[PDB]
């Protein structure tokens, strides 16, 4: 908003909990990267373990 | 040959040393190698 009218664009992607651990990238490896991610953001306080 | 030593020596302590990871998808080992194969000899 605040950027004005450049032609790049901003596009979000999220995923959610995986209880197994390597599942939890074998989303991410396939599905952001596929995506040209440039950021990764995890943001999750309460975890089982 | 180090994994091979270690693990005959582990078997005269406890015969189902091996045990694997059940699946991938959807009883923590206690006994490993890991805090066994301190002293190595392989070939001299
Ligand atoms: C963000 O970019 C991608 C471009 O396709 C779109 O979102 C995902 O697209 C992949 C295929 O590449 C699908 O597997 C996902 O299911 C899509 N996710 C969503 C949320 O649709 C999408 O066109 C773009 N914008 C949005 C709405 O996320
Ligand atoms: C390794 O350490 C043990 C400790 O009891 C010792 O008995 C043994 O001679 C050593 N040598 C190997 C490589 O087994």
């Amino acid at each position: 908003k605040r950027h004005g009218s450049w032609k790049i664009q901003l596009n979000a992607t999220s995923v959610t909990h995986k209880p197994n651990a390597i599942q939890m990238a074998l989303s991410v490896c396939e599905d952001l990267i596929s995506s040209q991610v440039y950021a990764i953001l995890v943001s999750h306080p309460p975890t089982p373990n | 040959g180090i994994l091979t030593t270690a693990a005959s020596s582990m078997l005269e302590k406890f015969s189902y040393i091996p045990e694997a990871k059940a699946s991938c998808y959807g009883e923590t080992p206690l006994h490993t190698l890991h805090q066994f194969m301190v002293n190595v000899t392989w070939d001299g």
